[PDB]
């Protein structure tokens, strides 16, 4: 081919990966990767630019972000604004894009039988209406306004602004209405001309595309060649920044920051050269592995034993092509905030220990083999994120090593590691403390976020104490990981294998569901367990004691379980309104041992009083910090409280938290473990006799050490959902004391969860999805967060709209109703071919098979918690979905303005439309629930 | 224990219609 | 394809100067370290100097501190010799490190390999007079060869029939005569069934061909 | 720092071990052919360089050992061990020369009178083509203090030495005699004497 400059030899992939690959480079400089998978249900594609926001003009901050926002609103060949997202929505696809300081990555997925139909327009994106600009400015401004009160954003932009102001690293990457609209209009700047002249940097020599589909590599080749050979090449050099943004006057500095949430954090930063070109060794991943370690003899073990720190993170943080950072961030207790100097001193003592011992080839080899195993048995990723990631990393690595570069280490060089250790010195350190105790003691304000902070010079006396750091006996190198898996044998599929989970055990003690892996065949396993006990959610006191018990358990087992978590065997342990939930996922080789240890700590728990006080104070800080959550999250929380029969508010939990005492908890743990039910789901590379052996092991341990007795069936009480009256409208109103934005959630309730109602609600939500996005966000520009979809809980379902905007919730609500009438007219005037097109799009949406094991076990567990046990739900409900006709009109007239069974409840969080009735304001949730009926429970299978 | 994939605030997907 | 080329060696009076050039090809000297290692006549190898262009580091041997000066231009290496004694006569080679961005300032030594080398340039330090070679044929299951008796200095390159004869060619090492010159001979065994030897001296620029005939 | 031994002799296919004894706890290994540039053999004390035969093995006991289990006739060279050191230092050893031991061969004796153009400004040249070992005795006739001798290196295929003897004489002293090569070797029952006249 003349339009292909070169073709890669072969793509180094995993032997377990069945997908085909073919890399090539076109004549215009685009780095193309092709992935053929004849079995995928949805195809995907992604194009990555390497410019980003660090190349923004100094007078227009956020221009690349605004451009990424703008490329979706139509092109020359296709001028309509939402024809792209409407095409993807009508063909069971989605799209998105992000913009990092050195990247601008666009990505999308769609059904496998319209890949070219979508990819043509996606290519038109890279081959500007005034009204669309003036409208999208408000969307960017609502995005930044959404990111104003976010602590990570505040500290991020503050770290950008505390460096050299003349360096592009200090630029504001998001942008807002001032920098995009107000300031350019005041300075006579034509933002549209700036978009056209910027779209001099969008050259083909700095673009990397990745396409994944069912078609053959030759068809994908001819397609990408045809649609991308016409991209003009301008030979734009890749931007580099050899000068580090942090100069001497910015080093050895202390920054006192006041956060929004009541958090206590410590940030240590070391400027380092760009280590990207050292991807074959990854000394930042090595030093991060050693410093951030949590096992015995680590830094976090000492910081925890001294009662100063609870969690520690340390490693390499990416900066740009010319500069990078090496950060160590920790959380602070009330005592650790006063001993920050001692914490940093211990940090430099651990670093000095690493400089004294030197590099460790056995540690490097252990990381190499571990990463090789984790890469070989890596789960099959989702097409959109996979193509986006590969497209993002194509600029850094050759075509043959693009799949294995960030994962496989090959050469061990200690000169680099010793050099970075030479860079980790007190003369090149930056310290930032974040605490509320600095309130009123700050003198500086950040420009973009209004962050209050103070800047001081670190005393040369303290720097000298750091320079004379001796060797600490409490800091030792980690030992050999005893959780490294060595048995990858796939157990043969039993003859009694079932495509869906089967009930192989049903006793009064436990109920065991089991399924042998017959689709992925990977040496992994997911072991889910739910412990039912009425004392878990009987009152806020016992719920707080349960969360404190689980948190103390995980905190005590963190140091021991960090090696298994590093060996690809992780676990999650969280409390639920029905009892505890424990999940152990990963390699089944050494899974039963660690699981046995976790049960042993469940039944032999000894509470430390210091850990109890620290963790209790942390939970108090969490319940206090819920007031700083985002308005839409507060709306979902309030709607949850209103709809659920029994629910304790975080104010009740916070008030009852002070009454929790150590004798009460020590008397509460055996009271909880005295009467239990167990519902398990074992799904992985294990056999039936192995699953029965593990379950019987757990039961025998719980009985032996905890004397656990089964529960009575009459005590299996599930919660009902509040039933709204016909033609009834209720509005609950609260205020957000942190964010200056308003939130709103409208919820219409349906009858119950049956096949017909499920397909009605899902089909209608499929029809109104893209029109909801486009009407409420693209055209009217109400806010940045506009969502609409089905809501299911307690076996009852409904339709929900969730909007975060500046405008008042009553106006937002009236516009929602007017949009409902608009969709009524649209469906009444809709053609049968478009209706059947939504039917097919929803069918492809629902019949999408899971890509990895954890997703399938998550679907099974989702069918277990609901106690419906409908494993064949997709086939039956889609088979009924293809038989529906434009029923939907009667459903809209029955459930959704003058419907005889309209059930509407609105949540308003304070910062032509039809006439709406007078809503009943909710004064008290308890009276609200007492005055209204409750829905029945879904019958079991 | 080690800086992970996009632990900062840089990842700004245009619209959030994939969360919850 | 990566390779190195040395150029600049020759004859110099004791106390003179010279600049050796290690032109690199196939890579970027900015991202690699260059080493200079000489070999004395009849002795083992001996490291002379080293340089890391990225970190701007230089390294000299204890034998020469204020007489040698290493440097590099970004894509050629340069080794400067400002005062050569009669003991610095040797064959100078330049090589590169196999790994990228090797760190010079270290406490522990990490001996990596020097994958690619060059043919090297020989430098001799004497007050003798440069002379051209003198070819003399030798007349004879048969064996015949040519002889170079008077030439200075080293080395010479002998190739049979424009480099077409690659079988049975035995060229003997050079030996110093009592006059102050070098001498060597080159023989070859051929069957009883024309043959011309080609001698090339480069320090003095001389290329002489001569045929060999029996009787 | 130090290398052992100074020189070594072994047969074809024989096992040869070279002990280099040296801060740095590793070493590198190089093979320099006679006259040509050195060639990298072993960079890290464990692994070997790409494209190097598997018969070369780097080991460490303090003291490092280069191991050649199967010795090929094309491995005749001088082996040097390189040691890197702080302050960006590189050091070598005196090297180890490996001599190949084959069966005894027979020197093909030839003699060459001086060319006619050489007497215009004479040198008689006796020649031994292929023989083993290098210990041989060449004398000229009545003997002898102005005789020059030069030996080549071991061949890569035959592994046989070749000897060149040069007897330089002025034209006047050359015309003073008429009968002009006594060779004594290991594979010679009687010392061959090749001569020529005027
Ligand atoms: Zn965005």
């Amino acid at each position: 081919n003349p339009a292909i400059k070169r073709i890669g030899n072969h793509i180094t992939k995993s032997p377990e990966d069945k997908r085909e690959y073919r890399g090539l480079e076109l004549a215009n400089g685009i780095k193309v990767l092709l992935i053929s998978d004849p079995t995928t249900d949805k195809s995907s594609a992604a194009l990555d630019v390497h410019i980003g926001s660090l190349s923004d003009p100094p007078n227009i901050a956020g221009l690349s972000h605004f451009l990424q926002h703008m490329l979706f609103l139509g092109t020359k060949k296709y001028p309509k604004e939402n024809e792209y997202s409407q095409f993807l929505s009508e063909h069971a696809g989605s799209s998105n894009a992000f913009t990092s300081g050195e990247h601008t990555n666009y990505y999308f997925d769609v059904s496998h039988e319209h890949l070219e139909g979508a990819l043509d327009r996606f290519a038109q994106f890279f081959l500007f209406d005034e009204s669309a600009k003036d409208r999208e400015v408000n969307a960017v401004d609502s995005e930044h306004e959404k990111n104003v009160m976010n602590d990570a954003w505040r500290l991020f932009q503050l770290e950008k602004a505390t460096g050299n102001p003349k360096h592009p690293f200090s630029k504001f990457g998001t942008g807002n209405k001032y920098t995009l609209e107000t300031r350019p209009n005041q300075e006579g700047i034509d933002v549209r001309q700036e978009l056209l002249k910027f779209h001099a940097y969008y050259s083909s020599n700095l673009m990397a595309v990745v396409v994944l589909g069912r078609e053959s590599l030759d068809d994908l080749t001819n397609l990408v060649v045809k649609l991308f050979s016409e991209v003009e090449n301008k030979n734009v050099p890749l931007p580099e920044f050899p000068e580090h943004p942090f100069q001497e006057e910015h080093l050895k500095q202390l920054y006192k920051i006041v956060p929004i949430k009541d958090i206590r954090n410590l940030y240590v930063t070391f400027p380092i050269p760009d280590l990207q070109k050292y991807y074959k060794s990854n000394p930042g991943h090595y030093l991060g592995h050693l410093i951030g370690h949590e096992g015995p003899g680590s830094l976090l073990s000492e910081l925890k034993s001294k009662g100063w720190v609870n969690t520690l993170v340390g490693g390499q943080k990416e900066g740009a092509r010319g500069f990078m950072f090496f950060i160590i961030n920790v959380d602070l207790t009330e005592e650790g905030l006063l001993h920050v100097e001692d914490i940093i001193l211990h940090m430099f003592q651990y670093i000095q220990k690493l400089r004294a011992e030197g590099p460790q080839e056995w540690v490097f080899q252990e990381l190499k083999d571990l990463n090789a195993v984790a890469f070989r048995f890596k789960d099959k990723e989702r097409p959109r994120g996979y193509t986006s990631k590969i497209a993002g990393i194509l600029h850094y690595y050759p075509l043959e090593e693009v799949l294995t570069a960030e994962y496989l280490l090959e050469e061990f060089r200690p000169d680099l590691i010793e050099m970075v250790l030479d860079k980790l010195r007190p003369e090149n350190v930056r310290v930032a403390i974040v605490s509320k105790s600095f309130e009123g003691k700050t003198d500086r304000t950040e420009e973009w976020y209004g962050t209050q902070y103070k800047q001081e010079a670190i005393p040369d006396e303290v720097i000298k104490k750091w320079q004379n750091a001796d060797l600490n006996g409490k800091f030792k190198l980690p030992t050999k990981n005893e959780f490294i898996p060595t048995n990858f044998e796939i157990l043969p599929l039993e003859k009694e294998a079932t495509p869906y989970p089967a009930l192989i055990k049903d006793t009064a003690m436990s109920k065991l569901w089991f399924k042998q892996d017959d689709k992925f065949f990977l040496p992994k396993a997911n072991l889910n367990f739910e412990f039912f006990s009425p004392f878990a959610y009987v009152d806020p006191l016992h719920s707080n004691m349960a969360y404190l018990y689980l948190e103390l358990l995980k905190d005590s087992l963190n140091e021991y379980a960090y090696a298994a978590e590093l060996a690809g065997l992780s676990y999650d342990l969280q409390n639920t309104i029905y009892g505890m939930y424990l999940s152990v996922k990963g390699y089944n080789d050494k899974q039963p041992i660690l699981l046995k240890k976790i049960i042993e700590k469940m039944a032999t728990f000894e509470i430390d009083e210091k850990r109890f006080e620290i963790i209790k104070e942390a939970y108090m800080r969490s319940l206090n910090n819920f007031r700083a959550e985002q308005p839409h999250q507060h709306a979902m929380y309030y709607l949850r409280l209103l709809m659920t029969e029994v629910a304790w508010t975080k104010d009740e939990l916070k008030e009852a938290l002070d009454d929790v005492t150590l004798p009460r908890l020590k008397a509460f743990i055996p009271q909880l473990l005295s009467r239990l039910h167990i519902e398990a789901l074992l799904h992985g590379n294990i056999t039936k006799q192995a699953a029965l052996g593990i379950m019987q092991m757990v039961e025998d341990t719980l009985i032996e050490h905890a004397h656990t007795k089964p529960l009575l069936p009459s005590q299996l009480v599930r919660y009902r959902e509040v039933q709204l009256p016909d033609r009834g409208w209720f509005v609950y109103q609260q205020r957000n004391e942190v964010h200056n934005n308003s939130g709103i959630e409208i919820y219409y309730q349906t009858d119950m969860q049956s096949t017909s109602e499920n397909m009605f609600l899902e089909l209608f939500a499929q029809i109104i999805s893209e029109p909801a996005f486009n009407t409420l966000r693209t055209k009217e520009q109400l806010g940045y967060i506009v969502f609409s979809g089905p809501r299911r809980a307690n076996g009852i379902q409904g339709l929900r709209f969730i909007i975060q905007s500046e405008k008042p919730p009553h106006y937002l609500e009236s516009r929602v109703e007017a949009f409902l009438i608009t969709m009524e007219k649209s469906i009444e005037d809709m053609t049968e071919e478009a209706f059947q097109k939504h039917i097919q799009a929803l069918a492809i949406r629902r019949l999408d098979k899971p890509k990895k094991l954890s997703a399938e076990s998550a679907k099974y567990w989702g069918e277990i918690i609901s106690q419906q046990y409908n494993f064949d739900r997709d086939n039956t409900e889609v088979a009924y979905l293809k038989t529906l006709t434009k029923d939907i009109i009667k459903f809209y007239k029955e459930m959704l303005v003058d419907a005889p069974r309209r059930h509407k409840v609105s949540v308003h969080v304070l910062a032509q439309a039809p006439a709406l009735p007078q809503p009943e304001v909710i004064q008290n949730m308890t009276e609200f629930k007492r005055g209204l009926p409750l829905f029945p429970l879904v019958k079991p299978h | 224990g080690i800086v992970e994939q996009c632990c900062t605030s840089i990842c700004s997907l245009y619209q959030l219609e994939n969360y919850c | 394809e990566v390779q190195l080329v040395e150029s600049g060696g020759g004859l110099v009076q004791p106390g003179g100067s010279l600049r050796l050039s290690c032109a690199a090809s196939g890579f970027n000297v900015s991202s690699y370290s260059i080493h200079w290692v000489r070999q004395a006549p009849g002795k083992g190898l001996e490291w002379v100097a080293s340089i890391s262009s990225y970190y701007g580091s230089t390294s000299y041997a204890d034998s020469v501190k204020g007489r040698f000066t290493i440097s590099a231009d970004t894509n050629t290496a340069y080794l400067q010799m400002n005062s050569l004694r009669a003991e610095d006569t040797a064959v100078y080679y330049c090589a590169r490190d196999r790994v990228m961005y090797y760190w010079s300032f270290s406490k522990y030594g990490y001996p990596y390999g020097m994958d690619y080398w060059g043919q090297g340039t020989l430098v001799t330090v004497s007050s003798a007079s440069t002379k051209g070679p003198s070819v003399f044929p030798l007349a004879p299951t048969a064996a015949l060869g040519c002889l170079v008796k008077d030439y200075f200095p080293e080395p010479v390159t002998v190739s049979w029939n424009s480099g077409a004869l690659t079988s049975g060619v035995h060229t003997f090492p050079a030996v110093l005569q009592s006059s102050g010159l070098y001498s060597l001979s080159s023989v070859v065994t051929v069957p009883s069934s024309t043959y011309i030897c080609n001698v090339n001296h480069k320090p003095s620029n001389t290329k002489v061909d001569k045929k060999v005939e029996p009787k | 720092m130090t290398q052992s031994p100074s020189s070594l002799s072994a047969s074809v296919g024989d096992r040869v071990t070279i002990t280099c004894r040296a801060v740095s706890s590793a070493v590198a290994w190089y093979q320099q052919k006679p006259g040509k540039a050195p060639k990298l053999l072993i960079y890290s004390t464990s692994s070997l360089y790409s494209g190097v035969p598997s018969r070369f093995s780097g080991s460490r006991s303090t003291d490092f050992t280069l191991t050649i289990s199967s010795l090929q006739p094309e491995d005749f060279a001088t082996y040097y061990c390189q040691q890197s050191s702080p302050s960006f230092l590189i050091t070598f050893g005196q090297g180890t020369k490996v001599e190949i031991k084959r069966t005894v061969a027979a020197p093909s004796v030839f003699i060459f009178p001086p060319s006619d153009s050489q007497l215009k400004s004479a040198s008689v040249v006796c020649l031994l083509n292929n023989f083993y070992p290098r210990e041989a005795k060449v004398q000229w006739k009545a003997l002898s203090g102005n005789s020059q001798e030069s030996v080549t290196e071991q061949d890569s295929k035959d592994s046989t030495y070749s000897l060149s003897s040069t007897l330089t004489l002025s034209k006047a002293d050359y015309e003073k005699h008429k009968v002009y090569c006594e060779v004594t070797h290991q594979g010679l029952s009687s010392p061959v004497t090749k001569s020529f006249n005027r």
